[PDB]
Parts: C-alpha cells; structure tokens; sequence
C-alpha cells in the first residue's frame, strides 16, 4: 500500500539522519581537536 | 621545514573538516526536508479520508 | 605584492563564503521549522475532526 | 479555507528550501574551489 | 608583539565562533528531527483512529 | 494522555529551536564582526 511505502521511507530516513548527524558531530570534533593541537 | 609544514597541514585539515561539517549539515537538512514531504503527504491523505467520513455522517 | 595580495584575497573569499554557507543553513533550518509548525497545525486540526467523528459514533 | 492557506504556505516553503539548499551547496562548492586554488 | 597577538586572538575567536555556529546548527537539526518523530507518531495514531472509523462505517 | 504529552513535548521543542537559531545567528554575527575588525 501507499501508506506502507511511506512508512518504510520514513524509517530509512530516520536511520540516514542519525548517521548524518553522527558524522557531522564527529567531523566537528576532529576539526576542534586538530585546531587545538 | 617540519614544524611549519606540520602546522600548515593542520590548518588545511581544519579547513577540510569544516567543509565536511557543512556538507553533512546541508545533507541532514535535505533529509529532514524529505521526511517533511512524506509527513505532508500522509497528512493530506488522512485529511481526505476524514473529509469523506464527515460527508458519510 | 601581487601573489600575497591574491592569496589573502582568496583566504578572505573562503571565509566569506563560509559565513554565507552558515547563513544559508540557518535560514534553511528556519524554513523547515516553519513547515513543521504548519504540519503541526494540520495534525492538530485533523485530530479535532477525528475526535468529533469518534463522539458522533 | 484555513486548510487551503496551509497548503499554499507549505508549497511556498517547499520552493524556498529548494532554493536555499541550492545556494548553500553552491556557496560551499565556491569556498572549496577557492581554497584549492 | 601587541598587534600580531591581537590579530591572532581575533583569528582564534573567528575559528571558535565557527565551531559554535556548527554546533548550534547540528543541535538545531537534531531538534527538528525530534519534532518530526513526534509528528510522525501523531500522524500514525490518527491514521489508526481513521482506519477504525472507516471499518465502523 | 499520550496526545497531551506529545503536545507538551512539541511546545518545549518549539522553544528550544527558537533559542538555538537565535544563538546560531548571534555566533555567526560575532564571527563576521570579529573577522571584519
């Protein structure tokens, strides 16, 4: 159904955003540490 | 030139991770926007169902 | 001083485009937040309609 | 109707975000290219 | 070394506020994502209510 | 009710995002002013 496909898309996006925020923060932490070398 | 070369390397590294943070953040925004499009679709569809129910009453 | 002047100009340009990326990204967040406010309103309104329907049953 | 106005607002925001992300990415690409000059 | 020390201080200040803008923006994204999770929950719950209503018809 | 708790969470997040965007913009303005010293 159209509703089930929306649900499946929503779940996949939840996961991608989690990974994306984790990567953003990890890159931010790296730049700060490097800058404070 | 070791010291200077090292610290220039660090400066470049900071700049590049900044580009990466910006890329990650723009991508994150793009992802939330995609979720918003889906929610909007779900909401419109539910509204149509509700409208029919109100007529059927 | 052409070389140095040019590369200082580039450094300033990189900094300024960074300010612009940040401004664009904050504005983008602000826009998604506005969509979220609208979705929230639509969702609350639909809930009220649904509640009435449940009572009318 | 209130519902139609929400819809119209939502559509306009869809467009503004599209333009805003395109501008953000274009500015990011410019800064990288300039930095790698 | 006052001049140079001052301008190095400014450069560090610009860098650090940039880190702060990035931190604020990532946190903002994280907050919008939390609102999106709530909207998604509300939408799913309303859909379930609507489905029952359609059956009850 | 579960619905009331969602509503209360949504309101608190509205406030946190407002403060967060204000802080982001204030930090951005500071960095620009400092850079243009």
């Amino acid at each position: 159904t159209q509703w089930d496909d929306w649900v499946d898309k929503m779940e996949n996006l939840n996961h991608d955003i989690l990974t994306t925020l984790h990567t953003a923060r990890n890159n931010l932490e790296q730049s700060m540490i490097t800058f404070n070398t | 030139s070791t010291e200077n070369l090292y610290f220039q390397s660090n400066a470049d590294s900071v700049q590049n991770h900044t580009f990466e943070v910006e890329n990650n953040t723009i991508n994150g925004l793009e992802l939330t926007e995609e979720q918003v499009h889906i929610l909007y679709a779900m909401v419109l569809q539910t509204h149509a169902d509700v409208q029919l129910l109100k007529e059927q009453q």
